[PDB]
């Protein structure tokens, strides 16, 4: 996360006719954490050029599987309709899952390997596949997704 | 007269000694100079990224 806030505050697209913009997505973080996350962009003027959306612990699962899809809509909107470079950092993909695994249960399926839904990767692939040049090719949006080991 | 050549050997040893002596005290004060210029430059430098940074920072805010 150390290396995640280091990219948000650093990355740019040195001489680019186009402007750059983040788009920093954290699922469910602390409330220390996220207290953190807000005081880094706000004192290094990071947040100029960011959409921050932050997504705690005990906000609802349905509202942390959401969280993705608003950072990829807005990365998609500022790269397409502006012409910018966006750079999307999504931390962490593990804890996505682990609330997505959480409904598969709620939601009547047979359990695949090590208890996870049976649609992890096609699920997976629906915010994998967003990414790349946007038509126009004045802008682009990349990803830079974190994804910790459960258990190493 | 031999002897007053010793004489005349000594005081000539005691300058080449006291020619050495004084051509380190130089080696000593260029070394030194060569340092603070250094230890100054660096210096000078990081003032300027300490400043770069606190206005930009400033900007921003």
């Amino acid at each position: 996360n150390e290396i995640a806030a280091q990219i948000a505050r650093q990355a740019t697209v040195r001489p680019k006719e186009e402007p750059f913009a983040v788009v920093f997505a954290a699922m469910g973080i602390t409330q220390r954490e996220l207290s953190y996350f807000i005081q880094e962009f706000e004192r290094t003027g990071a947040l100029s050029r960011s959409v921050l959306f932050l997504n705690k612990a005990d906000d609802p699962t349905i509202e942390r599987i959401l969280t993705p899809r608003m950072a990829l809509t807005v990365a998609e909107y500022l790269a397409f309709e502006h012409d910018y470079h966006v750079l999307v950092i999504l931390t962490d993909m593990t804890n996505y899952c682990e609330a997505l695994r959480e409904i598969g249960a709620a939601r009547e399926e047979i359990p695949g390997r090590r208890g996870y839904p049976g649609y992890m990767y096609t699920d997976l692939a629906t915010i994998y596949e967003r990414a790349g040049v946007v038509e126009g090719k004045k802008g682009s949006v990349t990803q830079i997704p974190i994804l910790s080991m459960p258990d190493d | 007269k031999l002897e007053a050549i010793l004489s005349q050997e000594v005081e000539a040893e005691i300058q080449a000694l006291l020619q050495e002596a004084e051509a380190k005290a130089e080696a000593v004060k260029r070394e030194a100079e060569e340092k603070a210029k250094a230890l100054l430059q660096a210096r000078e430098r990081a003032l300027e990224a300490q400043y770069r940074a606190a206005l930009r920072r400033a900007e921003s805010a």
